[PDB]
């Protein structure tokens, strides 16, 4: 019924996404520090060679230029102890946060199984309302998800009961619940006010109206 | 102000020095060195053009311990420069 | 730990205890070098009516002991914070210092509040009412 | 039936002084320690990863409204009780009556301090994690599955129960005809959890093994400082007593590399044990986003049976889900 305007919301939500991403620079933090982590990991690596761990030097042509065969072992031994723990210490560092990236890795595959493959009714999953769709889109060493959600807003107040009797049969609806408008009792989806006609097809029979709490008295349409 | 001080010369000669007296034939004014910890800052030419003493602000302990002339926001722990024995 | 506490004096034969002459913990917060010159300190896990008998505030430059004793001492459960100016409002957090409490760089100065959860508000519940939204939004 | 079910969110922060590890008060040793250079940044820079990742799951896991429900004055929602799970106005605590039960099952700290071992306390204090839940509690009672898919709608708490049958396949006219027996029953099995919380300490053991694990490697950081690592002696002051500045370098050398590689191992362990915490903490924030917030029909996600809806408490370093 109403194509033209929600076309219009998606036209124009596509398009505030891009006068959000070309202003800003920290939208994409959670990749720029894996860039950050991995640099300064291997730039500290370079600058631990500079340090001599008990020697008479850190340059290792200074302690072989002026020492002989015989009391350079000592130093030498010193230097490559320390120079293989300063390695061993990066390579398990990489490992753990190999680790935590993989478990990243993990969730944007199921992401993109659950969500871009298909509709998922997971709560907060794959955005904040109700998902509709989803579209990858690739970025350095990552992966950014343009979530697409159905939300609802302006809130109505009606006064509602959970069930009617017309002739000491209590009326239960299928599919959503009885208001009260102005003069009449209709019934509606709960995600929308649509207000329908109560007819005898979209209620059903179940009972006397003697054990029901807060049971109303009204008539139910019979198509006949 | 500032003025960096280059070396011009260093004397081999093996005694005791506990006076000193200058020789006039103005003002002239004496102060005496304490050891502490500098930050220095070295030029590609090789030259001292920035220092910072680490035991005169909470915020020059800080440089210190982070060891940078450059402070991002935020809130950090740093080491003791603050008391000498 | 193979750490001496206590020492008997050869002499007067009393008894001493030995602590180390800065035990404890020390954190200062900043706006940014190129924002500001001014910090803020923390001292953790110290009441601060004795903070400048653990600091040893007498043997200290000047500099040092503007920061240990003023008008501004805020007392949180993570110690003493000196330099920073209490406000009764809150924000939300910039600055992270623990407890509940954060600091920032408001107007310029350094402030410490506390922290808003969120914004407040409350929902009526009635037994014969519901609540049945009419529009929507991609 | 409501279950149980505990689970870990953050564990204990902690920061180490390297140079009053290494060399305490010891100007010669402090030298010594420069030319071992950039090992106590490296290691400082891991730390403080750790504790802003842990307060980041705190963060994470409750901080999910971003809109705060005061707690209504009336705690009997169609013949439900809910006066057990929500805080009392009289009392004295801004807790729940069942997270006070929870927040009770869970010469060493002064030789920590001397070495430089400092435990830095959390963000979120424990009246303001336990007052994120008292607003999850009152926005499920007060409005639905909305609260956290947008606005929150106002709904009757007999008319909420109704579409949670719907979702397990159980038409609506099973709730009205006998809704008393389901609130009676309702109310007979929050009580029945106090009975159990009260008398045994057999629950929250997840919760009381991240203690144990947290205060059992600190204090073996502590003992470790009494090696000597083929030295003399395992005093510092010891050796520097006794052995000329020419023949001590060897000697304090050999304390400097065995006590720096116990620091890197104890850090090493608390990387792997902060990832496991973390993991842990990532299902429990998506555990209060699908259970709390909706209706899971995820089989034996949350609770055995069909699930119908859930309150989260707080707890000393974890979450309690009652399903
Ligand atoms: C519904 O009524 C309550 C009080 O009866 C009011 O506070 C609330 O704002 C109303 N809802 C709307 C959408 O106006
Ligand atoms: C719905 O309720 C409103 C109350 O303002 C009333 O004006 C309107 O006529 C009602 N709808 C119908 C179809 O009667
Ligand atoms: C709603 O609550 C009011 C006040 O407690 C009561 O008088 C009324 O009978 C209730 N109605 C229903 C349908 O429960
Ligand atoms: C270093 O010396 C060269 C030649 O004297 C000069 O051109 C250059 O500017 C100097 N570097 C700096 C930082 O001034
Ligand atoms: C040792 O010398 C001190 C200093 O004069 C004196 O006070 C003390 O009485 C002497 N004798 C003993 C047994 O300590
Ligand atoms: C307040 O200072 C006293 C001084 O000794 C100290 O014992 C006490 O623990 C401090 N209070 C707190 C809460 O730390
Ligand atoms: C919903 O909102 C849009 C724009 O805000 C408006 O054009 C439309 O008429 C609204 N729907 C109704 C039913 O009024
Ligand atoms: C709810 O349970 C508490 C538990 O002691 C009880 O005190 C209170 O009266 C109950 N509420 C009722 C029966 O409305």
């Amino acid at each position: 019924e109403n194509q033209k305007q929600i076309a219009n919301q998606f036209n124009k939500a596509i398009s505030q996404i891009q006068e959000s991403l070309t202003t800003t620079s920290t939208a994409l933090g959670k990749l720029q520090d894996v860039v950050n982590q991995n640099a300064q990991a291997l730039n500290t690596l370079v600058k631990q060679l500079s340090s001599n761990f008990g020697a008479i030097s850190s340059v290792l042509n200074d302690i072989l230029s002026r020492l002989d065969k015989c009391e350079a072992e000592v130093q030498i031994d010193r230097l490559i102890t320390g120079r293989l723990q300063s390695l061993q210490t990066y390579v398990t560092q990489q490992l753990i946060r190999a680790a935590e990236i993989r478990a990243s890795a993990n969730l944007a595959a199921t992401k993109m199984s659950e969500c871009v493959l298909g509709q998922s009714k997971r709560v907060d999953f794959c955005g904040k309302g109700y998902h509709l769709m989803s579209f990858p889109q690739a970025a350095p060493h990552g992966v950014v998800f343009l979530h697409v959600t159905y939300v609802p807003s302006q809130e109505r107040n009606f006064t509602t009961a959970p069930a009617i009797c017309h002739e000491g049969k209590a009326y239960f609806p299928r599919e959503g619940v009885f208001v009260f408008n102005g003069t009449s009792w209709f019934i509606t989806q709960r995600n929308f006010f649509s207000p329908q006609i109560i007819t005898t097809d979209n209620t059903f029979v179940s009972g006397n109206c003697d054990v029901v709490i807060g049971i109303i008295n009204n008539t139910v349409y019979d198509p006949l | 102000g500032f003025n960096t001080l280059k070396p011009i010369f260093k004397l081999p000669l093996g005694i005791n020095i506990t006076n000193f007296r200058a020789i006039l034939t103005a003002a002239y004014f004496v102060g005496y060195l304490k050891p502490t910890t500098f930050m220095l800052k070295y030029d590609e030419n090789g030259t001292i053009t920035d220092a910072v003493d680490c035991s005169q602000n909470p915020l020059a302990e800080l440089k210190c311990s982070v060891k940078s002339f450059e402070i991002d926001k935020g809130i950090y722990q740093t080491s003791n420069f603050r008391v000498v024995p | 730990s193979d750490f001496t506490d206590s020492v008997r004096d050869p002499k007067t034969s009393e008894i001493l205890d030995i602590s180390p002459c800065s035990f404890g913990g020390v954190s200062v917060i900043t706006p940014g070098t190129n924002a500001s010159s001014e910090v803020a300190v923390l001292y953790q896990d110290v009441n601060c009516t004795d903070v400048s008998t653990a600091i040893h505030a007498d043997q200290l430059t000047p500099a040092w002991r503007i920061y240990s004793t003023g008008n501004n001492v805020f007392q949180t459960q993570a110690g003493c914070l000196i330099g920073a100016e209490h406000v009764d409002t809150s924000y939300e957090c910039d600055i992270p210092i623990g407890a509940g409490i954060c600091a920032s760089y408001h107007t310029k100065s350094i402030v410490a509040y506390t922290m808003s959860l969120g914004a407040d508000s409350s929902i009526a519940y009635s037994n014969n009412t519901i609540a049945i939204p009419t529009n929507f939004s991609i | 039936s409501i279950t149980t079910e505990v689970m870990p969110v953050s564990m204990a922060k902690t920061s180490v002084d390297c140079n009053m590890y290494i060399c305490g008060d010891s100007t010669e040793c402090a030298n010594l320690l420069l030319q071992y250079g950039s090992f106590c940044t490296q290691l400082n820079r891991a730390l403080s990863g750790i504790a802003a990742e842990q307060d980041r799951n705190t963060r994470e896991v409750f901080a999910q409204v971003k809109q705060m429900y005061k707690t209504p004055t009336l705690k009997y929602f169609g013949g439900f009780n809910f006066s057990q799970i929500l805080p009392d106005p009289l009392k004295p605590t801004k807790r729940s009556f069942i997270e006070d039960l929870l927040f009770n099952k869970v010469d060493l700290i002064c030789a920590q301090k001397f070495n430089g071992l400092t435990v830095l306390p959390p963000l979120l204090t424990d009246d303001m994690i336990a007052a994120y839940t008292a607003a999850l509690v009152s926005g499920t009672a007060t409005a639905g599955w909305t609260f956290g898919a947008g606005a929150a709608l106002q709904i009757p708490f007999a008319m909420q129960m109704a579409y949670r049958f719907n979702g397990i396949g159980v038409t609506q006219n099973v709730l009205y005809e006998n809704q008393k027996q389901i609130a009676n029953q309702f109310n007979k099995a929050i009580s029945q959890i106090q009975e159990s919380l009260t008398t045994t300490s057999t629950a929250l053991g997840k919760l009381q093994d991240v203690v144990n694990q947290n205060a059992q490697a600190l204090n073996t950081l502590v003992k470790q400082l009494s090696s000597n690592f083929g030295a003399i002696s395992s005093v510092l002051n010891d050796i520097l007593s006794r052995l000329d500045k020419c023949e001590a370098e060897v000697q304090i050398d050999r304390l400097i590399t065995g006590r720096l590689q116990s620091l890197q191992t104890y850090v090493t362990q608390q990387l792997i044990r902060a990832a496991e915490i973390r993991a842990s903490a990532n299902l429990a924030a998506t555990k209060m986003s699908e259970c709390v917030l909706g209706q899971s029909k995820r089989v034996d996600f949350c609770g055995k049976g069909y699930h119908l809806m859930s309150f989260p408490q707080a707890a000393p370093h974890g979450v309690v889900f009652l399903h």
